[PDB]
């Protein structure tokens, strides 16, 4: 109301096998619990609760786990009980994320008619990407991203590209920022890698650690703000989100307000949870066929996730940046079970980032007012 | 606001 879910039609299945991913089973180390295809009863009673439910407007995401996994078809469900059941005549806005390697002319097609926002996973040039994201036989993805890529370009699907930042990455801004406007991807979203929750930190050879994470956000910039200066402008999702900040006080993306929010994430089996990050059963909410979206969002389990958010560190009250930071994303603070925040992981890499980049952020907030 | 693992505009 308006109301904003991530659903997992395919829960946590996916036909890829990326090194960092812990939202899919990798191996018999590395298990994720699966809820399978979200059932027609399941999809049906979830799409009218938001209809009945939502004021102004509404907004459904497609993750996982590969959400094309769940079939064309579900999706052409989807819209028709989006068609039939939105009484109160609301905006509708529709979002996938996909690792892109089953898209073809049909997937295309119906994105582009249906008015989808697409965030395609890729991780730059070709050894770049392939290094982490593997099929399930260990083999290379990127010409079947690449290919994706090209299908959206034709049939004119609007399309963001999500890349993951590993230690690797942080080597190679040069090739990765390149790579992406050879291929004129104008919209980019750069997030970074996590480590498995609760694990001991920077064990994986991917594993960004924050002297990575400093390397990569000042050479990023660096281009970003080259391609200004000389009129190209290249959305790059956390610089915009600094701009709102700096602009507005306050930012689109969850992370960059200092605070938590529920994120109304439901798995195949409609179970709902407040953060991607967080689909665990200690986070549980409840069903939302059996619950109200305010019911679920009032439960004592989403209070107090949203709650222990609110806790800032005694560095982050003395900083100058505080204001523009404002501790960063929870789950980049959330060290161990059951224990309070702490100070976030990647502290030390905004602090020097700003130091850098700051001067140059405010000429561009000037520039667009 | 818009989920980190999920494509978001403005
Ligand atoms: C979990 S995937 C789900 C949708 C689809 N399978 C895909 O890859 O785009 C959503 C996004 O999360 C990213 N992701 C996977 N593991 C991550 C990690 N350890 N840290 C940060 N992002 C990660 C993926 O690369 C992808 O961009
Ligand atoms: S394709 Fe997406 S869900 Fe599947 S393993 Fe890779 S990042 Fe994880
Ligand atoms: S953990 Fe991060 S992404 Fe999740 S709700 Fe909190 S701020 Fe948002
Ligand atoms: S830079 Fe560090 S101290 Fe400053 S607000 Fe951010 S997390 Fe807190
Ligand atoms: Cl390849
Ligand atoms: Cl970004």
């Amino acid at each position: 109301p308006p109301l904003s879910l991530l659903i997992k039609p395919a829960s946590s299945g996916c036909n890829l096998k990326c090194t960092y991913c812990f939202y899919h089973s990798l191996s018999d180390n590395r298990n994720v619990k699966s809820y399978g295809i979200m059932r027609d009863e399941v999809l049906e009673s979830m799409v009218k609760r938001v209809l009945n439910e939502a004021n102004g407007h509404c907004s459904f995401a497609f993750q996982g786990g590969e959400p094309t996994l769940a079939g064309l078809e579900f999706f052409e469900k989807l819209m028709e009980l989006q068609r039939k059941h939105n009484y109160k005549n609301l905006k509708i806005y529709n979002s996938l994320q996909t690792n892109g390697t089953l898209i073809d002319e049909s997937w295309a097609k119906f994105l582009s008619e249906n008015k989808f926002l697409v965030g395609l996973s890729m991780d730059g040039p070709k050894e770049i990407h392939n290094l982490n994201r593997k099929d399930c036989c260990g083999l290379d993805t990127f010409s079947k991203v690449e290919r994706a890529a090209e299908l959206f370009k034709k049939y004119k699907v609007e399309f963001n590209i999500l890349c993951v930042v590993t230690s690797n990455t942080a080597r190679h801004v040069n090739k990765v920022y390149k790579y992406f406007k050879e291929k004129d991807f104008k919209f980019l979203q750069f997030i970074n890698c996590l480590d498995p929750l609760y694990e001991e930190k920077g064990k994986y050879n991917y594993s960004l650690k924050p002297k990575d994470y400093t390397k990569f956000l000042k050479n990023l910039f660096d281009f970003w703000y080259e391609d200004f200066l000389n009129g190209n402008r290249v959305s790059i999702r956390y610089f915009d989100g600094l701009l709102e900040t700096i602009l507005l006080g306050k930012s689109s993306s969850c992370g960059m307000n200092g605070t938590c929010t529920c994120q109304f994430v439901v798995e195949s089996d409609g179970s709902v949870y407040p953060c991607d990050f967080y689909v665990l059963d200690k986070w549980r909410l409840g069903n939302i066929q059996d619950m109200t979206m305010k019911e679920l969002f009032e439960t004592n389990k989403n209070h107090e996730f949203i709650k222990l958010s609110f806790k800032v560190h005694e560095e982050c009250k003395k900083c100058k940046w505080f204001r523009l930071c404002k501790g960063g994303c929870r789950r980049c603070r959330d060290s161990k079970e059951d224990s309070a925040l702490e100070l976030n992981y990647y502290c030390q890499s905004y602090k020097e980032f700003f130091e850098y980049a700051f001067p140059r952020l405010i000429n561009v907030a000037n520039n667009i007012k | 606001t818009s989920p980190m693992c999920a494509p978001a505009r403005s």
